[PDB]
DNA sequence: ATATATATATATATATATATATATATATAT
DNA sequence: ATATATATATATATATATATATATATATAT
């Protein structure tokens, strides 16, 4: 049973790695600040590859751990993961929960976001090491890939003749400069993505539709007046 | 293939808005206006129309985005005026079918700033009927009045070819929207709905949502049952072995 | 041997799904879904979806068209497979 | 000495009553739920402190009884401190049928997983269709509307028995179920090879079964 | 979508392992031959006649045959279950040995079938990957890939079933024993069963009911009823949207400044922001001056850098007009 | 192990009856001298014991004890009907000061019936009996019977002590204050109770 | 120990006169972004004043500690709010450092234009300064 | 102003209050290899020109750690700029920072 | 056929325990 | 006479367990 398990996990992981790697090429070197491109890195975790190996071939050697009345199966798995590969140095999380987490195949893959910041190559994307606009663009990229993935998965269920709507939002857009906004527009249009953005000042005078809102006190209550705007006159 | 699109957004009896319909753009629609103009209110009304799940709806400020404020209030109640309110979306299907989804909102009387939401859908509405008018009755001199769900149902039922439906669970409402190519994913389970709201909420505040990055595995990679089955098979085998050993 | 149009269509849909099924197993939880879709396409509501689906599945099982296996863990707690006669009837047209 | 548990209660009874499993088991038991071998934890807990719990419940004028099959339950006395109730005649029909299915090898292929439809089919096969229907509605004559009413009544009774622990719905399916050994009580009138009318008098005397 | 197709159609109305082995041998030979033919290569017609006619038809047919054999075994599984069920009806306590044997033989047959399946699944897969590798030998071999993508799953699928079926049987087996260990142990003579049947048939001749604890439910206080807010709000309906147009004056100014400044880049002349700003602001009234300065700087800083900025010597605030405007920037030298 | 005084409280011969009545939702007031004194003495532990059941042992300001089930209550919960709270609030109002000169602590079903009819709105009465009803004899008889049923239910809760006889004449206990509204400085109890009823 | 502190005896709240309505408790969920930011700034300056007031009696009478605050992504504010902020900070003798990606052009005070480039295979920030406008 | 590693955490503007997620504080990556300085100049009410500052150093190691040393200077001429003090105007094109 | 009560599951916020990393004062080698 | 190692304290933040509220299914009853 253990051997079969390990095998099916390996197959699933390989399939998903391939699918994600194929998807990665759906991106075209977005321009956000010093960020020149966004990418998803998928890699099987060696700390987990060792676990798979032991499970598939050396299950018996650690039956002692498995057959302990004190440990549940999830706890047994967690303890085994601890026994081997002890340098990972997991935190104070209980053996129980970490075991169940191990019971999910997806966990076995490191799934990370890489950015081609300046000329430093691709680096792991950490919010603590990125400018506000850079982070915002990186996020929007991630959300667009996620929606694409969701749409693709539902392709089977959905009818051949219907393509689901596409719509995202961005409040306080003033945080972004003109170049980043243009990059965002080109991306969204390339992806047929509708967008609703907000900023106190009209940051996008030359694209899409625009509206301007003003709140007026009026007979001891409030009313909002809306006025249309146009690029040129 | 021609992807469906969001035509317009209608707001009724909202804080500041009596009956206002913004026509969306095919690619980009922008809103400007000074602080507190109500732009945030507009996004809130939209998302409410999209995900009327009251549990998920929580309107934190852009500041303290995701930081617990201990206010005990989701912020939705104060964004509505007393009485009935509506939030509706017109969508053109890839089949080029004009469908108007919407929700009726209403404050609950009482110290608790709680609200009631009722979703609903309309199909086959004539292109010439604008939601602003459809939801309002012109009473008095240029003094249109809002009409409740019963009145709206009566009005629609009186007209021909339009199918109105009211949903007893946001689940069925989501199912229908998915059926009409409105939603990319089928929100069968509450976890589905939570993930969806997570996505949209992150977009609203924009940027890297901690939850999104932390659960990127879940959000991108699909769940597999075969692995679960194999694990359960192992579990049964081990339990039997332990039984024998004991 | 008696296959009305709806039962025959349900059988063809089942065969297609099995062909597109990864490992060649069919739990009843998906069979019910397939029957719902076929009946929806055929536009007939004699009774509820569930009762009609159950009756049809049982009829094909007893008509030597499907084989049922009791597996608690399986979605719907049962696994169904096309029988050789069912395979022949489906591929006769396909 | 003072401040000493033995002053008031045996040590094992106090330990049992302080166990994490005690409250759920007690609530279920007082609700009338039977305990079978499947609830390994609760069943083992009952086995370990069986005597303490019988003597404890004796304070309520109710007997904690373990049938020979190994399933525990409660039988209230006439002076019960916990109220008492009796199953419907339809409940008896369905319980006897479930005992049959538990013992019936013909359905072995089902492997213990049964659907309400099969239960209804077996019930009508062995019972009197119309004269049994008489109880569902006094004005029934084979009308399919009343037939559906009887099916629905059978479903409701099945749900109630599930509440009593005689049957378990499957972790995901409420339309399929697995039988439990508790159903053997429905055969207590025939488990002994004697005259039925004497076993009935014995049972009613024991408080096992009232008449109607 | 197939539903409309069916609706418009309008239609209505060998377990031996030696076999499986011989089909497996035939498949191995044919698959190896096709893989070698693909690897050798050829023209489009050769590619076809070697990888699409022989392979496609043969592999499809024989995988279907193997699947049919599995289905026949499944049918036999069902039949043996039924046979056991009928036997326990006829012998009760005396069929225990018979049923145990039947279970043993069925399990053994399953073991041999699984063993034969796994005896060639891996190598057949290897050959299929070899054909995948050799498929790319031509651009028109797309269809081949589909088969090289389709014929994968079937094979694996087959092997999967070979275990899954077993996974089921080893379960069912256990249940059967439990029944024997539970149903017949306490009903050795079966008399209890007949007596229960007669009791069911003649229950209402002595209708009796059991007693169960029916403790009361803890009645609770109903939460206050919820009343919404109704006010019949009325108000003026909005008029038609007005419109406003954006002023491109700043665009014109920016174009003027860019054209006036491109000369510095053209000649690579050292640009001094102080003098340039002071000169250029003279062309505009004071209130606009700021909106000018900014733009000019925006245009100027894209043109090269200032080398003095690496000297560690801060620059001064040079005045660029009257009224007290100042600028701090080193000379732009390195274009 | 177990707390010693908790063990003492459980062992007390009063514990079985009191536990059954609590799990039945009954409210223990000052009238039940033995039970009330026992609860006073052993509250610190019965609160913990019933918290093991995800229930709260509450001593009301009036003094009477009761059990409040949480959402995670291990004791099968139930909810009173609308008519049940209405009748409870009627009795809470009738726990009045002029009541002393009115009925001297002993009321009859007719008093409650007439008060409910005169005071409540017709729509809620129909909602109680049935929507399609309209001022009929059978509907009123069913309403009276349901009033009697809810009165029995309240008796089960200890809210109302029947005077011992088949006839419906009873007395009202202080625990009925549960139905009452909060009291502020200078608020008229009659006014707040009626405002709640309205 | 909580009771041992006088401060705990006090309940402190922030109230705002929002529009036509009176004074309401400032709930982060009941306000727009700019309103919240401005209120935060107000409270910050209050804290600074309180701390200076506290510390003065332990400081030389001729010592006025420096006061300086920040506001990143100021573009979230409109011109009206920004001017109100400038007036407030001036009235309180408090220095401000505000960041805006070119969206707003505050005439008064010092302005610093920044641009990042690559030079000698190294990132550099070209910088320009303006001031005195207004 | 506040040279304390424990308090210093340059989370992105977004997630102003959200958890760490990662381990890094974001300071190390803002520096460059070698010795760096951050200094303020202040004029008191007493009109004393005081230069406060900190020296920073990226502690070499597996982790992204930083060493900070505070310092203060008084009595400086108003004519000398901080950059001059910390940098040597060597003959090379670009100056040299001194420890 | 539909209003209503009940059980179940999930998300969300609170509160507490605890390990980690840094800053500060003293000790001790150079 | 100096600089490094130790012990202490502190905030951080990590995780758990709790309790609440909402949605759901669905079983009853009119
Ligand atoms: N729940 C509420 N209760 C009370 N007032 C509210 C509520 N929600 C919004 N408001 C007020 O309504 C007005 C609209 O705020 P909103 O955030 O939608 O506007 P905005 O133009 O997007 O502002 P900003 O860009 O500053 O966020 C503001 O005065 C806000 O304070
Ligand atoms: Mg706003």
């Amino acid at each position: 049973s253990s051997k079969s398990v390990a095998n099916i996990i390996r197959k699933t992981i390989q399939r998903e790695q391939n699918r994600i790697r194929m998807l990665n090429q759906g991106l075209q070197a977005v321009s956000f600040g010093q960020v020149r491109g966004v990418r998803l890195n998928v890699n099987v975790r060696e700390s987990h590859a060792i676990l798979l190996d032991v499970l598939s071939e050396q299950q018996e050697q650690h039956q002692d751990l498995f057959n302990s009345q004190r440990l549940t199966f999830s706890e047994a798995m967690a303890k085994l993961y601890q026994r081997l590969n002890p340098q990972v140095d997991m935190g104070q999380r209980l053996p129980q929960t970490i075991g169940e987490e191990l019971l999910d195949y997806r966990n076995y893959l490191e799934l990370d976001v890489e950015v081609n910041r300046g000329s430093d190559g691709w680096l792991k994307a950490e919010s603590g090491a990125l400018s506000t606009g850079e982070a915002i663009g990186t996020g929007m990229s991630i959300l667009v890939m996620v929606v694409q993935s969701w749409e693709e998965e539902s392709r089977r269920l959905r009818g051949k003749d219907i393509s689901p709507c596409r719509l995202l939002f961005l409040d306080q857009a003033a945080r972004l400069d003109a170049k980043s906004i243009a990059t965002l527009f080109e991306l969204c249009e390339r992806l047929q993505m509708q967008l609703i953005i907000a900023a106190p000042e009209n940051i996008s005078p030359e694209k899409g539709t625009t509206y301007k809102l003003v709140r007026k006190v009026f007979k001891n209550h409030e009313h909002v007046h809306v006025v249309g705007l146009r690029g040129f006159g | 293939i021609e992807r469906g699109k969001f035509r317009s957004l209608t707001l009724v009896n909202w804080n500041g808005f009596f009956a206002r319909t913004f026509d969306l753009d095919e690619l980009v629609t922008t809103l400007s206006g000074g602080n507190g103009a109500g732009k945030s209110t507009t996004m809130a009304a939209f998302v409410t129309a999209l995900i009327p799940d009251l549990t998920l709806l929580h309107f934190r400020n852009t500041t303290e985005a995701g930081a617990t404020s201990g206010s005990r209030d989701k912020g939705l109640h104060g964004k509505l005026r007393a009485g009935v309110c509506y939030s509706t979306l017109d969508v053109i299907n890839s089949r080029h079918q004009r469908v108007v989804v919407g929700v009726r909102l209403q404050q609950v009387a009482g110290r608790d700033r709680k609200v009631d939401i009722k979703p609903f859908m309309i199909q086959g509405l004539p292109t010439a009927i604008q939601p602003t008018q459809l939801l309002t009755e012109n009473v008095g001199e240029r003094q249109a009045r809002v009409l409740p769900l019963n009145e709206l149902k009566d009005r629609l039922d009186e007209m021909e070819g339009v199918q109105f439906k009211q949903f007893n669970s946001i689940t069925d409402y989501h199912a229908q929207m998915f059926d009409l190519g409105v939603i990319p994913k089928r929100l069968r389970s509450a976890s589905d709905r939570s993930k969806f709201y997570r996505l949209i909420e992150a977009s609203l505040y924009g940027g890297i949502s901690s939850a999104i990055t932390r659960s990127l595995r879940d959000y991108l990679l699909p769940e597999n049952s075969g692995v679960r089955k194999a694990f359960q098979d192992m579990e049964a085998a081990l339990r039997e072995n332990r039984i024998t050993l004991e | 041997i008696s296959l009305p149009v709806e039962r025959l269509a349900f059988l063809m849909a089942i065969a297609v799904l099995n062909s597109e099924r990864l490992d060649g197993e069919m739990s009843e939880g998906e069979l019910i879904d397939a029957f719902r879709e076929v009946c929806k396409g055929f536009e007939q509501t004699a009774e509820s979806v569930a009762v009609r689906a159950n009756n049809a599945i049982n009829d094909m099982v007893r008509q030597k068209l499907l084989n049922r296996f009791t597996s608690e863990l399986a979605d719907g707690n049962a696994i169904y497979r096309l029988t050789p006669l069912g395979i022949s009837i489906s591929d006769y047209y396909i | 000495s003072s401040t000493h548990i033995e002053q008031f209660m045996p040590v094992k009874l106090a330990q049992a009553l302080a166990n994490s499993l005690f409250p759920e088991l007690d609530s279920q038991l007082r609700a009338g739920r039977h305990i079978g071998i499947d609830d390994l934890d609760n069943h083992a807990f009952l086995m370990d402190f069986q005597e303490q719990l019988e003597e404890f419940y004796a304070r309520y004028n109710v007997e904690l009884i373990r049938a020979p099959e190994g399933f525990f339950y409660l039988r209230p006395r006439s002076t019960t401190l916990i109220p008492r109730s009796v199953l419907s005649e339809l409940d008896m029909m369905v319980g006897k049928i479930l005992c049959y299915l538990y013992l019936s090898p013909e359905r072995l292929a089902n492997q213990g997983i049964f659907t309400s439809q099969e239960l209804y089919e077996e019930l009508i096969s062995l019972a009197d269709e119309g004269k049994l229907m008489k109880f569902v509605n006094q004005r029934s004559s084979g009308s399919d509307l009343d037939k559906q009413k009887l099916q629905e009544k059978v479903r409701t009774t099945l749900n109630r028995l599930r509440r009593l622990g005689m049957v378990y719905f499957l972790p995901n399916n409420n339309n399929k179920f697995t039988i439990t050994e508790a159903v053997f009580r429905f055969g207590a009138d025939v488990r002994s090879g004697d005259d039925p009318r004497e076993i009935q008098l014995r049972m009613i005397r024991d408080g096992e079964a009232m008449p109607v | 979508e197939l539903v409309s197709w069916a609706r418009k159609n309008d239609f209505s109305i060998e377990f031996s392992t030696l076999r499986l082995s011989m089909q497996l041998s035939i498949v191995a030979n044919e698959l190896h031959r096709a893989a070698e033919a693909a690897e050798e290569g050829g023209d489009e017609f050769h590619w076809h006649r070697n990888v699409f006619a022989p392979l496609k038809y043969s592999v499809a047919e024989i995988f279907d045959s193997i699947d049919m054999s599995q289905r026949l075994m499944d049918e036999q599984q069902n039949f043996v279950k039924e046979d056991i069920a009928a036997l326990l009806n006829q012998d009760w306590q005396a069929a225990i040995a018979n049923c145990e044997q039947l279970l043993s033989e069925t399990s053994g047959t399953l073991r041999e079938l699984q063993d034969t399946l796994e005896a060639a699944g891996d190598k057949l897969q290897a050959n299929l990957l070899r054909i995948q590798d050799a498929n790319m030998g031509s651009g028109g071999s797309e269809l081949v890939d589909k088969l090289v993508f389709d014929l994968q799953s079937k094979l694996d699928r087959i092997i999967s079933w070979g275990q899954q079926a077993i996974d089921l049987w080893i379960g069912y087996d256990r249940h059967v024993h439990k029944f024997i260990r539970t149903a017949i142990d306490m009903d050795k003579n079966r008399i209890f069963s007949q007596r229960l049947r007669q009791s069911v048939q003649h229950y209402f001749d002595n209708p009796w009911t059991l007693t169960v604890a029916n403790a009361e439910r803890l009645l609770d206080m109903r939460d206050e009823e919820l009343a919404l807010r109704n006010e019949e709000v009325t108000g003026e309906l909005p008029l038609e949207l007005e419109y406003e147009e954006f002023s491109e004056i700043n665009d014109q100014l920016a174009a003027m400044i860019e054209k006036a400044l491109l000369v510095y880049q053209q000649e690579q002349r050292p640009l001094d922001l102080g003098a340039v700003l002071r000169d250029y602001l003279a062309q505009h009234p004071l209130p606009r001056h700021f909106d000018v300065a900014r733009i000019l700087v925006d245009q100027a800083v894209r043109l090269g850098v200032a080398e003095a900025d690496f000297s560690g010597l801060p620059a001064e605030w040079l005045a660029i007009n009257d009224y007290g405007a100042k600028v701090q920037a080193h000379v732009i030298d390195t274009y």
